[PDB]
């Protein structure tokens, strides 16, 4: 099955460089073109370069606000696909995509990456504290506190992705250069405390992962 | 050189309800060869990555639910949903690939639904934070309708605006709600300087404030 994935996302300073990649399967690399598209948070996609198939010998196109300072390239033996970012800066901030562009035959994005988030900042990469909010109803909601962490992303799951529905996590908000979010939960009061209720969280920034039970006051 | 412009930016539909969005083109997308137009359509739900709905502007791809129709030519365009689910949230993007390619700017579809009242809940520090020495008070708001909404702290009965942050939740993809968290910082000592913390929440749905209090105690 197609699959496509980005790596190479995180905190670059201004001026720097950033090579990130992508790696695909599940359908004949050669034969695509394969596209780089970015999105600043809260803003619109921008188509940034492609590099055609090997019916066309692989040649690179660039929308003219990236051309020649990023650069596109393959690996047809790994099925695999790059940009190289040079001297950045804060406007570069944005999740980047790879997607399976043209075959000859069809005009049409079918597949995305999940995207991998980038910024540009002299601000320093900061560990995530991550504290639990424990509070009668038919209902209970749980929450943990993701204070003070730089840059984003951070990742929060419950009970290891068992508990699903009934979350809400909430956009991180920025305040002297540290992020911070929570996420809600809410369970049946039936079974809290007396089953166990645990946030886990994740910092790739800085290979943080807690986990934090949520116990009783 | 290709420019997309998008509309409107923004709007929102009760369930059932029909919708029509609009993509113009610079310049015509017609290719004469194949008599297509390179136009097509990505839905992008919140937290997810593009996906492909429509392509050379009326073919609809694979799975997409037929309420989805594209239509149009040249150098207009559109996306119609002909009976709105709760799940079609989203901003919606069209692209040219006549030249290169290029994104329009988005049009995001909100849902109508009923006036729904807020459930709210108020979280005391960790003691793992306080022994850090800082105290952040959280209040969620969960599940309400519509999104505008004021939140009141008071300590000891007099508002406090300062420390107070504020995120709200993109809207819910099933029940089409929203949520909203409120965190108020403080040091440790200034916490312990006070007895009574209240998050109060004020939402049309009623004239009087939700309020949910507890005791330093
Ligand atoms: C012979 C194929 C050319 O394909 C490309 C290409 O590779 O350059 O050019 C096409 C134009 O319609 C040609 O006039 C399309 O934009 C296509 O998606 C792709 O960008
Ligand atoms: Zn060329």
């Amino acid at each position: 099955e197609v699959k496509l994935v980005e790596s190479g996302g995180g905190l670059v300073q201004p001026g720097g460089s950033l090579r990130l990649a992508c790696a695909t399967s599940g359908f004949t690399f050669t034969d695509y073109y394969m596209s780089w598209v970015r999105q600043p948070p809260g803003k619109a996609l921008e188509w940034l370069g492609f590099i055609r198939n090997k019916a066309k010998g692989y040649t690179t196109e660039y929308s003219a606000s990236v051309k020649g300072r990023f650069t596109i390239s393959r690996d047809n033996s790994q099925s695999s696909l790059y940009l190289q970012m040079n001297t950045l800066r804060a406007e570069d901030s944005a999740t980047y995509y790879c997607a399976r562009d043209h075959d000859g035959y069809y005009e049409r994005f079918a597949y995305w990456g999940q995207g991998t988030l980038v910024t540009v900042s002299a601000a320093a990469t900061t560990p995530p504290s991550v504290y639990p909010l424990a509070p009668t109803n038919s209902m209970v909601t749980l929450g943990c506190l993701v204070k003070g962490y730089f840059p984003e992303p951070v990742t929060v799951t419950w009970n290891s992705g068992s508990l699903s529905t009934g979350v809400h996590t909430f956009p991180a908000v920025l305040s002297s250069d540290l992020y911070t979010l929570t996420s809600s939960v809410t369970v049946p009061s039936k079974t809290w405390p007396s089953e166990t209720v645990t946030c886990n969280v994740a910092h790739p920034a800085s290979s943080t992962k807690v986990d934090k039970k949520i116990v009783p006051a | 050189d290709i420019v997309m412009t998008q509309s409107p930016s923004s709007l929102a539909v009760s369930a059932g309800e029909k919708v029509t969005m609009n993509c113009k083109s610079s310049q015509s997308l017609l290719n004469s060869r194949t008599r297509k137009n390179y136009l097509a359509w990505y839905q992008q739900k919140p937290g997810q990555s593009p996906k492909l709905l429509i392509y050379w502007a009326s073919t609809r791809e694979s799975g997409v639910p037929d309420r989805f129709t594209g239509s149009g030519s040249g150098t207009d365009f559109a996306l119609t949903i002909s009976s709105v689910q709760a799940e079609d949230l989203a901003v919606y993007y069209c692209k040219q690939s006549y030249n290169l390619r290029t994104f329009g700017g988005g049009t995001k579809l909100e849902i109508k639904r009923a006036d729904a009242a807020p459930t709210v809940s108020i979280f005391p520090p960790s003691s793992e934070q306080l022994t850090s020495g800082g105290a952040s008070v959280v209040c969620f708001l969960n599940n309400f309708y519509p999104k505008d909404i004021n939140v009141k702290w008071k300590i000891d009965g007099s508002e406090r605006a300062n420390g107070v942050l504020n995120s709200w939740t993109d809207q819910d993809s099933k029940d089409s709600t929203y949520s909203m968290t409120s965190t108020l910082t403080l040091t440790k000592d200034e916490y312990e300087r006070h007895n009574s913390y209240t998050c109060e929440a004020s939402h049309k749905t009623s004239t009087s404030p939700i309020v949910k209090s507890f005791n330093r105690n």
